[PDB]
């Protein structure tokens, strides 16, 4: 609490909230062009996976337990991202402990194997870093090891429902024997003979990645700004704390100074 | 009344159309008024959409799924969605040759993939 | 532990301990939050708060300025409710629990009449 | 306006730690990958 | 066609069919395009917490 | 010059380098080394400031560099405290603001009546720790009309001299520079106090806007153009021609580590090719119309190479 | 530059200017991390951590207190080996290769022996 | 967070049981004979496969069963005051044996 | 209150109430426009923008930098001034119609002046 202890700190304080103050505007300008990419996104959605809703397809009994995805980041920073989609996959496990997990991201793969290691089969990191596209989405739904061979395949995914904060939803995937045995199947002039089931199911899981990867980086991104602008806050307030005291001390200190010199001189 | 939306931008997105020749699994099908519900898949072909007149764009789709709605709704869901002069003709002539020397000469999924790029390599340029 | 016994001097070093972790760490909750630590640092981060709230009784001198009634915890059970709380038998517990109490046994009537 | 050319490091505090930390973990990783390659280069 | 054989359904034909028309085009209008075809996610098969081969391309 | 707390060794190597460069021949050197008594270093700014004022009171003009103005106050601390005084802040006598200003006071522009001479006073304060805000640092500042702050921190980047802009200000403005080099001076200050502000964008350049690349991209140029070597000083003329092309927009196509290869070819051919827009600007002082559209097209052809 | 020449003072302020520079960056690492950290960014993060190990050499009279032997670097050897790992000439080695090393000889030398 | 790094696996938990071995009790000072042997099998690389819980009883039990078994290697540490290439080599295979009760 | 009247310190409350929430509305209207408010919000960031500049009046000796006359605003002119903008009077006129302007008489001269 002395004079090079009281310059240390605010002159380390002052940098930390140039960083902060610098990474907030950078997150405005970044969720402008996600923006463009999650409407996109969620209008595809809705007219791709269009014959499932007037078909009526649901699933029913579990067939070698279930498969479970958890689309995240791998960087950190952004608020309660990583708490919110680790909370969320653990409490839809409860029912179904002996389900795989599919984890796309190094933060929801650390939190996880903290509570259910042995439940995690699939790790998948570097995804969190640029934009998701289309080749992201269908490289891990062709090689999640065997994902057709169950009987119910959740994603789990943070959603944004505005434009500060979000919530974490999930979306479920149909299997290739889940398709073809809807109650409106029927009705559309679809060809026997060659894959018509079991491409549409497939086609869904990709699907399904990418909007849900697309939501899940704009809920991220919109987190991350209220955070750096939390951070900026408070540092602001440390520093104008930190300022009074240094005044203090700065006036003691000439003053026990001059008292030094003064009591030598005259004695 | 068309529903032609790709998975980065939407084109028709408003229902504003009337006629929609796009290339379905099957043949050169056209969309009309209310058509029948055939929600089947889409080809690489030209999606021209002839707007009321003669005001038809060539709009060269890579494939995806026609979805047609009982509710004279026509979602033309396919992965691109470019016109016919974003196709140079020099560079057009390179992936062809290239497609047709790598077919038939390796295995996996090499000679599989060569195959299916040289049809679709040839019916565009055709149509230009 | 030649005054106190094994038992005393095992509880004292763990709670002091978990006191100091988190002090150290004020300048990482207080600027980017509770959210930047990892899965170690943010338990000791909760059994921190209830530990020092735990050790504040409320004397019975200053009964009119509190509200509360006076407690006068033992040796005894101020070692084994300290003990019982860094182990993981307290964990579930609300922090307003342990606020100006007794020992073990006022920890568990207050957090049962906050829930009802 | 005031000087804070690396006053990260100069403190010693929470942030300084956390600093010189992280460095020495991403260090130790990359020289794990260099001496790896650089032994199975030379045979 | 004949994908069905083989282990692409449509999620995976339609990714290769339209990152061939993309680059059979016009090479000046390649403009935000070229990063929807390319990844860096490594697909890792966890077994018990150890790992199998770290997949990726 | 006035050298007062240096070494012997410190005053020897400064009047041997202004010597081999015909500058010592009109410029006087008041030798004051730490190694006399009290009396004499502390007497060193009074007894300079008397022989500089025989200039301006004839006819002629003056500049004194009172270096350093910290060693002053270090000598006429030492003095007061032997002599049975009373001290005060900083183990300083009651008369420490009035030691400095009675000094700087004194070198002044006279006007019309009184011979119309003037005199500069370039004292150098002698910080601690980059501490603006001391003692001694506080009370040369408030005295005189302006001060130049320089850091240690830029020095080690790449700009010499380190001279922060953001810093270091003039109380007299614009009034007293040349009119050619005030045109250019004029939009060159707001696109250095626009690009500092903005400065921390610099690191995430994947991400940058049409309005944020263009302030990046013009504000690195005209920071590296204006940093010259040791003992190369410019003229008016050449100093005008440079500022005019990084301010117009003529310097943003070329790289960021071509800017030191730039200033030497187009100063060089501007002499051989163009020498008559060069002797303007030196002899008038000021830029008319036909000055303006013959230095865009000479900047415009040499661009191309 | 009239005193150790051209060639010496180019060394002298390029490595004067990396080093300042990774100050500013290991600050946003602190907070941010890595990611934003580019390709010239990466770059000058590892240049600097081996160019500062590089300029530490075993003393002779500190052979009590190191373990190892005195090494002795001429003029002539510090400014050929400052100039070629400021260029891209050793980005491929390790850090670990230039602490307590020598000049460009001992550089090449401890790298070939670790990884064995 | 981060939970990687094998090869630094072996270096974290050394570290660990290294300084809880050294830190001892209030008049309990130990001679050069007791602290040559305990310093030996926490840098080599014996005491990682311990509990970290069993560093203090673990003390008492090493330098107990080398009084009374081998006898020799302890008394040589304290009146040599060096170990050569017959002193290294027994004291090496003695640590190992008493690992497993 | 006790001092200036009450008709002069609810003058003086209101303009100070619309300029403080102006002001910390300064970094939520960068980052997410001008259009994404409500009615009530978009109201009083259009009327703040007009009395700040309604404020500054050109001086008698600061008619040879601005150009414009000098204005001396009395202590009535300038009361019923601002509170007749903060009623909803003035709502339709121009943002630059008050700047540079003094009194209730400058502003309705300027405005009707400016476009014809």
């Amino acid at each position: 609490a002395t004079l090079r202890e009281i310059e240390t700190r605010l002159k380390s304080i002052k940098n930390i909230e140039k960083i902060t103050n610098t990474m907030k505007v950078v997150a405005s300008t970044r969720m402008g062009r996600a923006q463009r990419a999650m409407a996109s996104s969620r209008a595809f959605r809705e007219g791709d996976s269009d014959f499932f809703a007037t078909a009526e397809t649901s699933t029913p009994e579990t067939a070698e337990k279930t498969l479970i995805i958890a689309v995240s980041s791998d960087k950190g920073l952004c608020g309660s991202i990583h708490s919110q989609i680790a909370k969320a996959t653990r409490a839809k496990l409860q029912e179904t402990p002996n389900a795989d997990v599919v984890t796309i991201g190094d933060k929801i793969k650390a939190q996880m194997l903290r509570t259910h290691s042995s439940n995690v089969v699939l790790s998948f990191n570097g995804v969190g870093k640029e934009a998701p596209t289309f080749w992201e989405a269908s490289l891990i739904a062709d090689e999640i090891r065997k994902l057709g061979d169950y009987d119910k395949i959740e994603v789990m995914y943070n959603k944004f429902v505005s434009g500060v904060a979000f919530e974490p939803s999930v979306f479920p995937s149909f299997s290739p024997i889940s398709i073809e045995e809807s109650p409106k199947l029927s009705e559309f002039e679809l060809e026997e003979d060659q894959a018509i089931p079991t491409s549409l199911s497939q086609i869904s899981l990709t699907n399904a990645i990418l909007n849900a990867m697309a939501e899940g980086y704009a809920s991220e991104i919109s987190a991350r700004r209220n955070a750096m602008d939390n951070a900026s806050k408070n540092a602001g307030e440390m520093i104008n704390k930190y300022s009074i005291l240094y005044n203090r001390t700065r006036q003691a200190v000439i003053t026990n100074e001059l008292v030094d010199i003064i009591t030598g001189a005259s004695s | 009344k068309v529903s032609l939306v790709a998975p980065h931008q939407a084109i028709f997105t408003n229902k504003e159309v009337s006629q929609v020749n796009l290339p379905a699994s099957s043949g050169e099908m056209g969309v009309l008024a209310n058509h029948v519900p055939t929600v089947e898949e889409l080809a690489p072909g030209v999606v021209e959409v002839i707007e009321s007149s003669g005001t038809a764009s060539k709009y060269f789709v890579s494939g995806g799924f026609a979805s047609i709605l009982p509710g004279s709704k026509l979602s033309i869901s396919t992965v691109e969605a470019h016109p016919l002069d974003a196709f140079s003709s020099e560079n057009i002539k390179s992936l062809l040759a290239e497609a047709q020397k790598n077919a038939s000469s390796a295995d996996e999924t090499v000679a599989a993939e060569a195959a299916i790029e040289i049809e679709v390599l040839e019916a565009l340029q055709a149509a230009v | 532990v030649s005054v106190v016994g094994q038992e005393h001097y095992d509880v004292a070093t763990g709670v002091q301990q978990t006191l100091q972790a988190y002090k150290s760490l004020q300048d990482i909750i207080a600027i980017l939050g509770m959210d930047e630590l990892s899965e170690q640092d943010k338990l000791t981060v909760e059994r921190a708060r209830k530990i020092q709230r735990f050790l504040s009784q409320p004397f019975a001198v200053a009964e009119v300025f509190t509200g509360i009634e006076g407690k006068l915890v033992r040796l005894k059970d101020t070692i084994a409710s300290f003990k019982a709380v860094l182990e993981g038998k307290y964990d579930h517990l609300p922090e307003n629990a342990f606020y100006m109490v007794g020992g073990i046994e006022d920890v568990v009537a207050k957090a049962e009449k906050i829930a009802a | 306006v005031r000087s804070s050319a690396g006053a990260v490091r100069d403190a010693g505090g929470a942030f300084g730690k956390r600093e010189q930390a992280e460095e020495e973990r991403y260090f130790r990783a990359r020289a794990k990958e260099q001496l790896a390659a650089l032994k199975k280069h030379h045979e | 066609s004949s994908w069905q054989k083989a282990g692409i359904s449509f999620n995976k034909y339609l990714a290769i069919a339209a990152r061939t028309v993309q680059r059979s085009l016009k090479n000046d209008l390649k403009v935000a395009a070229e990063k929807r075809y390319i990844s860096d996610a490594k697909v890792q098969k966890l077994e018990k917490v150890s790992t199998t081969d770290l997949a990726s391309n | 010059y006035v050298a007062v707390g240096q070494k012997r060794s410190t005053v020897a190597q400064l009047v041997q380098t202004l010597e081999q460069n015909d500058a010592m021949k009109y410029s006087i050197v008041v030798a004051a080394t730490a190694s006399e008594a009290a009396p004499l270093q502390y007497l060193a700014p009074f007894t300079a400031c008397a022989i500089a004022e025989w200039f301006r009171d004839n006819g002629k003009h003056a500049l004194i560099v009172y270096d350093d103005l910290s060693k002053q106050a270090v000598a006429y601390r030492q003095l007061s405290l032997l002599l049975r005084r009373p001290p005060g802040r900083e183990a300083y006598p009651g008369d420490v603001f009035y030691l400095h200003s009675r000094l700087l006071e004194r070198a002044a522009k006279m006007s019309d009546a009184n011979g119309g001479g003037s005199l500069t006073a370039l004292p150098v304060i002698e910080t601690q720790g980059g501490d603006v805000s001391a003692y001694i640092p506080t009370n040369v500042i408030s005295i005189t009309d302006g001060q130049i702050f320089l850091e240690a921190e830029l020095f080690y980047k790449g700009i010499r001299p380190a001279i922060n802009v953001g810093l270091s200000v003039s109380r007299v403005g614009s009034a007293a520079q040349v009119k050619a080099m005030k045109q250019v001076a004029g939009s060159l200050k707001l696109f250095l106090a626009q690009y500092r502000e903005v400065a921390a964008f610099a690191q995430f350049g994947s991400d940058l806007d049409a309005s944020t690349k263009q302030t990046l991209s013009r504000g690195e140029r005209l920071t590296q153009l204006l940093k010259q070597k040791q003992y190369s000083p410019q003229a008016s003329e050449e100093q005008v021609p440079v500022i005019y092309a990084g301010v117009n927009g003529f310097l943003d196509n070329i790289p960021i580590e071509r800017i030191p290869e730039f200033e030497e070819q187009f100063i060089a051919y501007l002499k051989a090719n163009e020498g008559d827009i060069l002797e303007a600007i030196r002899t008038k002082g000021e830029l008319s119309s036909e000055l303006l559209d013959k230095l865009k097209s000479a900047t415009e052809t040499f661009v191309a190479t």
